DNA sequence: AGCAGCAACAGAGAATCT
């Protein structure tokens, strides 16, 4: 019974092994959790939109409150949960949610009222309503509406755009922050600490600052690292180096190298290095973020240089966040940016 | 709590084979005197309405009135495990999510039991009956179904037009024009063949064919169906059960 | 004669306003016939095939050139109509609207006056759409095929990969002319690689005997790699020629295998 | 109960006088409705103006508490196509009332979802059966609907609401709740509203949940920013004062600070420098094209994500280069 | 084909003197113009003033019937200015509820029925139109896409 | 043959010893295990090193392979038919053989093995490129809820078309091309196995230098230059060269000889006859770039006009569908700017 | 060769209204000793296995057996000739293209014969059934349709739960959940109504509806049918004949296996 | 690469007649 959900758990990798079960493990969204704690003694939850960066803990902080409000038995009972890999259209939010949520809510037993507030009402989430199209999502509208007394919905997105205007305006608006190494730092260190997962002084700090705001991929660089120190058996300590070699991100030297194809040389040296550069396997995203770095935070360079160089790495991105070829992208990002 | 025992699971089969197709929505009460049930369709033109006594059950207990609203087609789809002479039974507590229904053979043999999720609906029972109706009639409801089932194919709309001792219902559309005319008549080789008729006042009204099409159902109720027609409100269309009634209340068109 | 009923009760042929796309009357307005122009592919409904009418026109039609940039700027309208199709299909027809404006644009670029003689049109799209499911489907069959005989080859097989570098070679290394061998050991060893190699992608010789009364059944590979590799119309001759004398021999080695 | 309800639902108008912000088409539906002359109504405005609490409140006053029952409401949640119109729209009209005397009224909410034939349909049952029966079409996008369907009913647009009616909403419900409000908080929080009050709503009761004491304190501007994570026009001009007068590091600094320190949102901070910039009075118009096209790309690229110190940096330098021109 | 000024002034004043009803010659005239050769719209204005106000007059025909929605986006695109664009759009489309979604597809209607400019800068304002469409359907509609709309407009208006 | 000689384990590879040393502590503890992502330049080795995982995370019988068919209906009755590579170990799906209905084939597929499950089972997802944005989106929560049963190793060439949420959801391992020093000592080993002649050994680096990190390519080359040479590489061996990258230069060498219409309706006709012959058009479009800046007849004036113009009709040609309407566009493009 | 002849050409319409539907193809075989037939759906879920012995017919000859393979459907289609009453004989050569049916009524008169088309399938005739099974129940076939029949509605799950004297019918789905409970029992006013079950271990499996629903049509040909179940196997639902069966073997769902 | 609206065909159930 539980025993067999320890061990899952424990044999579970860390991002499904430390997932947030009430909402006091969320670490930084302190916000919403405050609101959701507040509704917990209450009877009012209005209807919800997540929105924020991919891994703030959006599904998590839902599947907590929704626990924390209905126990580990009316959890299956008094939810309906749509992710985006199943079927949305119109039919499906007229016919299926719609019954859902005109269905009457399932009684308590005697010992979920003992324990466990038991709202009068059910939830409704919907994860991944990017997915959704509008016209699906305008049926939503008055099903919502109307049916508010006995079903309460929690919408979860990414882009708050792809959700339309009265939608984001019936649901109330839950912004959820980066995970940068400041509001997150006490959480990975947790997470080192159950795992016995002996580090430096400043990895943690730098892995948040590789993970741009994302705990779930924190979380996967430091079981990467655990692993890779464990496999050695040396008993040392993880190492930043280390950590950025897994992690992605090119070499301070390497980059140096192409700072100084940039500054000094033609367009067939810089296409060369170019070449051989793309032979060994590194994100374009990457570079260009840390090319945009050395740029901007270098006090050497003019301030026209700095809009140009700006606007440069805002197009490049741009273009490279649509599927595009990383060669020529980035080919054409460093001659842009040599011509500077 | 609901606890309504029917001798023979045939006779709620057919109280909602009633309701079946022309309403979607149907709200139930079970009280101190009985049960009542009232649907009313999408476009508000017709009111399914019924009342079954005590004395219809062979067990029946209420200590706390029930109001529990569901999907009629889902109950329909559960209504055929009846064998019509399996014993039913509601079931349901005093703040339920679901309604049982319970059907038992004699013997302690085979036992289907289910467990229909609940709508909520606003409790809003109407009250559109009226004290008196421009006319009256009741005639074998075998005969009111041939009659709407002949007309029907001629037009969206039967006329009904009541004068001193003449029933006619008529239809008129495209391939041509149709009447059945009737008269009043006691019929003393069996009383349940005639046709009464009182008339304070001749009437004529009309109504779509369709929803005369949904009422007609009732026949598999009672051998006789009642028809008040008043200019003033819904007509009433009644099928009399033991102890108990199915009424269609429908309105004229304009 | 027939066509005063048709100028009564029918619209215009999309190649009919194709045609008039390219031409500019210089007794009009050029507003005026803007105008015009615009009410006729907007009534047509049919947007796309005009365009389309007009990509496969506009490389035939006499424009002013002064670098072939009219080109230029015209792929990128091409493309904007591209995304509005694919939006179209993703959301509410809102946008249908600005479709008939993408052939106008041709109307502005090349229309001059010395397009008076219509050019005829055809649809290569639809044979290039059909002949790409064709070989979709031969790829897919071949991919099948290996992933059932070769466990690990299916692996590190893409079907970007397959079609652009292996079967290119395993066509070339089939075609090869085994006459230029002296040595036999040598020609039996690379005829034994080969049934090897025709064996892991499950490559048939069929016998094609749909020859009227002329003496040679023509030996062909199923599936035909042949029409997925061989772009070159001069390359399909010399190479019919050359396999039809290795397949022979292939097929007598696979016999003897057999 | 009602106490169970969201503030959004719980404050919903249930008579005409309850719906703040909308006078001329109030008094005049008011009038309408009194003298007997009341015409096929489009409500048309942008959501969160009272367009359904109204036509609730006037089905209300029209037919008593039994509007359940006397009223055919239509929305995008049920099927709305040409048979559904054709059978349930045209047997409501044709037939009469159940339980009163008197026409009937149909609601077509949200009637911008419906087919072109479904409307085609329409527009000749709103014609034909005109003497017993109205029809009332609420919507949002006045494209969505046909000319002749649009010709056929008076049109009445919902203005947004004005801080007069939104402040008197405020206070009812400030009154009908134990709490207490800032002035210069209540103005913040109609500065971030638009004219929505389903905003208000919700974030007046989030931010009552935010105040963790039993409501005997006050909510201040502290308290709606950092539950709404509204950016304070304190950084903001603070980062703006940085990007346009001083150093490119420092710039980019302060950005990172302000925004890392309150956890603010880039696009948030976007939509306010392009607020605040609007009031500027500047120089020949290229630098404000410069910057309206440079600050609406960044806002379309960061609406499918990104990199945010890169989108950022981009503001920086878009918006430096564009007041590089005014010299 | 569409109904003269003088045909549906005609019916209107034929209208009022069957049903004794007080007006102003300004009134009927924005009457008239808010109609746009729509005689069924025209006489159910009618109908909604007088039995809103009970005076047809042009100040109660404008407070009830809004002014036709296309003009005051033509004299927004037709701005020669950068700023009277931008404050036509404030204060007359955005500060009155009017969705970005009819703002943009009312500004392309506009532009293509447009006849006082070239066909070339038409064609390009219609693209500019189209792109700032796309973004508002992606659900990026706001009012610095609009704005950006007009300043593109302006610029390829710059010569 | 490239099949003939193929690593089978994790000790059996020879290059990239650090990856080779991580993937050993990945599979160290095989239990608790994420989600993978293989991604790196193409022909370098990943699908190999992925199966060689498998070899040490599972049994020597996860090579033991069989092909199955399986069948979905859309909304149309249309039975989307899709070949499935199953394991008793692990399973590979390819949704790179369909075309937007990727969502329902992962969806289901997915889900019925999830829903069925040392003791879990792995999928490895062949050519995540080529997934569409919603089926990415819907294997997204996959991934999440069904982590103790399902383990995807995702199998890509570069992560620029993958979501940012499938990236967080899963461990990102890059795959470096091997040094040309690498497969030099590679073929040195094929070609004393396959007994081919060397006058000289530095030809073996030289097809490097050809392959541009590329083993698959590189084994592929030598074995067709060895037919050629009759099993006798000699010092001048001539460099065979795929079809389509002779027809890519010869429309390069058309474009920078003749800049007109006339000649853009034969470089129309050029890429038809490319694209109808199963040639993907970023690859055309690539290649065609990469061998017009090599023109030596232009200068840097035109290459950085090429390469923005290739940049440009690149993003639209992965936002549009019908290719050759961007290729034409990139070539008239290119032609103006000569 | 095959002579068969059937006394009422019902029983065999009967018999292939049980393979009908839920399979396609069926292999047929018959020898020395009778007929057996084989049928696997799609899905391989569902094996349709019958056997009906020597005694079972009219006139029956065998001195060579013969297998013989053809379509489910095309073999209804002609299965509606018999009148019921009609005498039935089957026959084929040792190497047959074609199954040739001849439906005949007592008197010369009409003779309907039939020349059914033949398909060939790889012989490979299934032996899953088991020795043990963990639980054996045997009730009235149309008892058994009406559980199922009921329980369908509410899922595309039945499951059925065998305890001590307990026989338990579940299905859960959206609207609802429902059950039917049997005990064993004997009837002596008629034993064909009694309910028998042996128990050696508890069982609880988990079959997809809409195959129970496909297997419920043997009723037609038997006033019981026996259920054994296992948890190492398919189950078994049998339908006895005078000399013979009808057999229905059934995956359980593994969580999601029909 | 939805939906919808459709319309047509096939299958199942119920009623009537022999
Ligand atoms: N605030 C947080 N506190 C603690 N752990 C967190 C937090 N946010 C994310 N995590 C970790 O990251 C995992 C993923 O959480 P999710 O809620 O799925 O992230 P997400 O916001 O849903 O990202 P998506 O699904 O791509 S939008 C959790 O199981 C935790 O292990
Ligand atoms: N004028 C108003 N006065 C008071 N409360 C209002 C007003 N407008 C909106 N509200 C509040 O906002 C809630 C929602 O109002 P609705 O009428 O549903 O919005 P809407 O105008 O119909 O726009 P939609 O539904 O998105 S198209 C109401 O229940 C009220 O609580
Ligand atoms: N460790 C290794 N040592 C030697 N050759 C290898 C090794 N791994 C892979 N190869 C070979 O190098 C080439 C790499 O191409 P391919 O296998 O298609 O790459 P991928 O595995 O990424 O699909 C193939 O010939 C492959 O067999
Ligand atoms: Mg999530
Ligand atoms: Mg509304």
């Amino acid at each position: 019974s539980k025993l067999a959900a320890e061990q899952s758990l424990a044999q579970q990798p860390w991002v499904e092994k430390y997932r947030p079960k009430n909402l006091d493990e969320v670490t930084a969204q302190d916000h919403a959790v405050t609101v959701l704690k507040k509704t917990l003694k209450s009877a009012n939850l209005p209807h919800m939109l997540f929105y924020g960066p991919p891994g703030t803990g959006k599904t998590s902080t839902i599947l907590a409150l929704t626990k924390e409000l209905y126990g580990p038995d009316l959890m299956k009972s008094r939810i309906l949960e749509l992710n985006a890999s199943d079927e949305r259209g119109i039919s499906i939010v007229r016919e299926k949610v719609k019954n859902f949520a005109r269905l009457t809510v399932s009684k308590p037993s005697k010992h979920d009222l003992e324990n466990y507030p038991c709202p009068p009402y059910k939830i409704i989430i919907l994860d991944e309503a990017d997915s959704m199209t509008a016209d699906a999502q305008s049926a939503l509208r008055r099903t919502m509406e109307t049916y508010s007394g006995v079903t309460r919905f929690c919408l979860i997105c990414n882009y708050v755009t792809r959700i339309i205007d009265p939608l984001a305006s019936r649901c109330s608006k839950f912004r959820f922050k980066a995970l940068d190494a400041s509001n997150a730092i006490d959480r990975l260190r947790f997470i080192s600490e159950q795992e016995n997962v002996k580090c430096d002084d400043g990895v943690l700090e730098r892995i948040l600052d590789i993970s741009a705001g994302d705990l779930r991929r924190g979380i996967t660089l430091l079981q990467s690292a655990s692993k890779g120190a464990q496999y050695l058996g040396d008993g040392k300590n993880i190492t930043s180096t280390q950590v950025e070699e897994l992690a992605g991100v090119v070499p301070h030297d390497i980059l140096i190298e192409i700072v100084e194809k940039v500054k000094s040389g033609d367009f067939d040296e810089i296409k060369k290095y170019v070449n051989t550069f793309m032979k060994s396997g590194w994100s374009a995203a990457s570079v260009v973020n840390q090319l945009h770095e050395y740029y901007i935070t270098n006090d050497n360079f003019d301030t026209n240089f700095k809009n140009q160089i700006s606007w440069l790495l805002f197009t490049t991105d741009s273009r490279l966040n649509n599927g595009t070829n990383e060669h020529i992208q980035l080919l054409n990002l460093l001659v842009k940016i040599s011509q500077l | 709590m609901l606890e309504a025992k029917f001798e023979e699971a045939s006779l709620f089969k057919r109280i909602i084979d009633g309701f079946k197709d022309c309403v979607q929505l149907v709200n139930f009460q079970c009280k101190e005197d009985g049960i009542i049930a009232q649907a009313v369709d999408d476009s508000r033109v017709l009111l399914v309405s019924l009342e079954i006594g005590v004395e219809a059950f062979q067990e029946y207990r209420c200590d706390h009135p029930v109001t529990l609203g569901m999907d009629l087609t889902s109950l329909s789809k559960i209504l055929r495990c009846g064998n019509n002479t399996d014993t039913l039974t509601l079931i349901a507590d005093n703040t339920p999510d679901s309604i049982i229904l319970l059907f038992e053979d004699t013997k302690k043999d085979r036992i289907a039991e289910y467990s229909l999720k609940l709508m909520d609906i606003d409790a809003d029972f109407l009250k559109i009956e009226e004290l008196q109706y421009d006319s009256t009639l009741s005639l074998p409801s075998s005969e009111f179904s041939k009659i709407v089932r002949d007309l029907s194919q001629l037009s969206d709309s039967i006329n009904i037009m009541i004068t001193k001792e003449t029933i006619k219902f008529v239809a008129d559309g495209d391939i041509g024009s149709g009447s059945v005319i009737i008269k009043p008549f006691v019929d003393m080789e069996h009383p349940e063949t005639s046709i009464k008729l009182e008339m304070d006042q001749p009437v004529d009204l009309t109504f779509g064919a369709k929803y005369l099409l949904d009422i007609i159902k009732g026949s598999s109720l009672s051998d006789r169906v009642g028809i008040r027609l008043s200019s003033e409100a819904p007509a009433l269309f009644q099928f009399d059960l033991k102890s108990g009634f199915l009424q269609f209340f429908l309105a004229p068109k304009f | 004669n027939t066509w005063a009923s048709s100028n009564k009760d029918s619209p215009i042929s999309w190649f009919k306003i194709v045609n008039q796309l390219f031409r500019k009357d210089p007794h009009r307005d050029i507003k005026e016939q803007f105008y015009e122009l615009l009410n006729q592919v907007e009534l047509n409904g049919n947007s796309d095939r005009i365009l389309q009418g007009c990509f496969n026109i506009f490389p035939y039609v006499k424009y002013s050139d002064n670098g072939i940039r009219k080109p230029a700027n015209i792929s990128d309208w091409l493309f904007f109509h591209d995304l509005m199709y694919q939006s179209m299909y993703a959301h509410n027809g809102e946008l249908l609207r600005y479709s008939a404006l993408v052939p106008l644009v041709f109307f502005q670029t090349f229309g001059d006056i010395a397009n008076k003689d219509d050019i005829r049109m055809k649809n290569s799209e639809y044979e290039q759409r059909e002949l790409k499911r064709a070989n979709s489907d031969i790829v897919s069959l071949i991919m099948r095929h290996i992933s059932v005989q070769s466990p690990l080859m299916a692996s590190f097989t893409d079907r970007k990969s397959l079609i652009f570098e292996i079967l290119p070679y395993l066509d070339s290394m089939i075609s090869s002319d085994f006459n230029k061998i002296r040595n036999l050991k040598l020609k039996q060893a690379i005829m034994e690689e080969l049934v090897q190699l025709l064996k892991s992608f499950q490559l048939n010789l069929i016998q094609n005997r749909s020859e009227g009364f002329d003496v040679r059944g023509g030996l062909t590979i199923d599936p035909p790699i042949d029409e997925v590799v061989l772009l070159n119309p001069k390359h399909i001759n010399e190479v019919q020629h050359k396999r039809a004398n290795n397949l022979s021999s292939l097929l007598a080695k696979i016999e003897e295998n057999r | 109960s009602k106490e169970n309800l969201p503030w959004v639902e719980k404050y919903r108008p249930e008579t005409l006088d309850e719906v703040y912000g909308q006078n001329e088409v109030i008094t005049t539906v008011r009038k309408f409705v009194d003298e007997g002359k009341l015409p096929h109504l489009l409500f048309y405005g942008p959501p969160g103006t009272g367009k359904t609490s109204t036509i609730v409140a006037l089905a209300r006053e029209i037919y008593g508490k039994n509007y359940s029952n006397m009223v055919l409401e239509l929305n995008a949640s049920d099927d709305r196509g040409i048979d559904v119109v054709r059978n349930q729209i045209k047997d409501f009209a044709s037939t009469r009332q159940i339980f009163s005397k008197g026409f009937k009224l149909i609601i077509l909410d949200e009637a911008d979802a419906m087919t072109n034939a479904a409307q085609n349909a329409l527009r000749r049952v709103i014609e034909r059966y005109t003497k017993n029966t109205r029809f009332c079409v609420l919507a949002n996008y006045a494209h969505k609907l046909t000319p002749a369907l649009l010709s056929r009913c008076t049109r009445f647009r919902f203005q947004p609401l004005p801080q007069e009616a939104i402040e008197r909403r405020i206070a009812n419900v400030l009154v009908h709740e134990k709490l207490k409000l800032s002035p210069n908080a209540e103005k913040a929080l109609i500065e971030l509203s638009n004219g929505d009050m389903r905003r208000v709503l919700n974030v007046l009761q989030s931010c009552k949940a935010t105040l963790d004491n039993p409501d005997e304190d006050e909510i201040s501007d502290d308290v709606i920013y950092e539950c709404c994570g509204a950016p304070r026009p304190s950084d903001l001009k603070a980062v703006l004062k940085s990007i346009l007068e001083d150093d490119w590091g420092t710039a980019h600094y302060t950005l990172n600070k302000v925004r890392s320190a309150k956890g603010l949102a880039l696009i948030d901070l976007i939509e306010g420098i392009v607020k605040i910039l609007e009031d500027y009075e500047l120089q020949n118009e290229e630098t404000r094209v410069h910057l309206l096209t440079k600050l609406a790309d960044i806002e379309y690229s960061i609406s499918k994500g990104g990199n945010d110190q890169i989108q950022g940096s981009a503001v920086i330098g878009a918006i430096k280069a564009s007041f590089e021109n005014e010299t | 084909s569409k109904l003269s000024d003088e045909d549906v002034l005609k019916r209107l004043l034929q209208i009022i003197k069957l049903e004794d009803v007080k007006y102003t010659n300004d009134g009927l005239e924005a009457i008239i113009f808010t109609a746009e050769g729509d005689m069924r719209q025209a006489i159910n204005n009618l109908q909604s003033t007088v039995a809103g106000h009970g005076l047809v007059n042009a100040d109660n025909v404008f407070k009830i019937v809004d002014s036709p929605h296309p003009l005051i986006v033509k004299k927004m695109l037709l701005a020669s200015n950068l700023e009277d664009s931008i404050q036509i759009l404030r204060t007359d489309l955005w500060k009155k509820g009017y969705s970005s979604i009819d703002i943009v597809t009312t500004s392309f209607r506009v532009t293509k029925n447009l006849a006082q400019v070239k066909e070339s800068v038409r064609l390009e304002m219609i693209k500019e139109i189209g792109l700032t469409h796309m973004r508002i359907l992606e659900g990026v509609g706001t009012y610095l896409q609009l704005a950006s709309m007009l300043a593109k407009i302006h610029k390829l208006n710059n010569k | 043959w490239v099949d003939k000689y193929r690593p089978k384990s994790l000790n059996a590879l020879s290059h990239n010893e650090e990856l080779t040393n991580f993937l050993k502590s990945l599979s160290d503890q095989p239990r608790d295990l994420p989600h993978l992502l293989l991604y790196g330049p193409n022909g370098t080795g990943k699908k190999t090193r992925c199966m060689a995982l498998l070899e040490s995370i599972f049994g020597p019988g996860v090579y033991r392979l069989k092909i199955d068919v399986r069948q979905f209906v859309t909304a149309s009755n249309r039975k989307l038919e899709l070949n499935v590579v199953s394991s008793p170990y692990h399973l590979e799906i390819t949704p790179s053989d369909m075309g937007n209905n990727d969502r329902i084939v992962i969806q289901e597929l997915l889900k019925e093995v999830a829903q069925m499950e040392h003791r879990y089972k792995c999928v490895i997802i062949n050519e995540a490129n080529s997934l569409t944005k919603d089926a990415q989106a819907a294997l997204r929560r996959t991934m999440e809820k069904y982590s103790k049963n399902i383990r995807l190793i995702m199998v890509c060439d570069s992560m620029s078309p993958i979501i940012a949420p499938i990236k967080s959801r899963c461990l990102l391992i890059r795959c470096p091309a091997p040094s040309d020093s690498e497969i030099s000592t590679i073929l040195s080993d094929v070609v004393t196995n396959e007994r081919i002649q060397l006058e000289t050994k530095d030809i073996l680096k030289r097809i490097a230098q050809a392959s541009n990190g590329n083993l698959r390519v590189s084994l592929l080359m030598l074995e067709s230059m060895a037919l050629n040479n009759e099993l006798a590489l000699k010092s001048s061996s001539p460099i065979i060269k795929p079809d389509w990258i002779i027809v890519i230069h010869k429309l390069t060498r058309k474009i920078v000889k003749e800049r007109s219409v006339n000649s853009l309706i034969e470089c129309r006709a050029v890429l038809y006859d490319l694209l109808a012959h199963c040639i993907p058009a970023n690859i055309i479009l690539k290649e065609l770039t990469f061998s017009l800046l090599d023109v030596e007849t232009l200068n840097t004036t035109n290459k950085s006009s090429i390469i923005e113009y290739s940049s440009v009709f690149d993003e639209r040609l992965s936002l549009g569908n019908k290719a050759i309407f961007h290729l034409e566009g990139f070539i008239a493009k290119v032609m103006c700017c000569l």
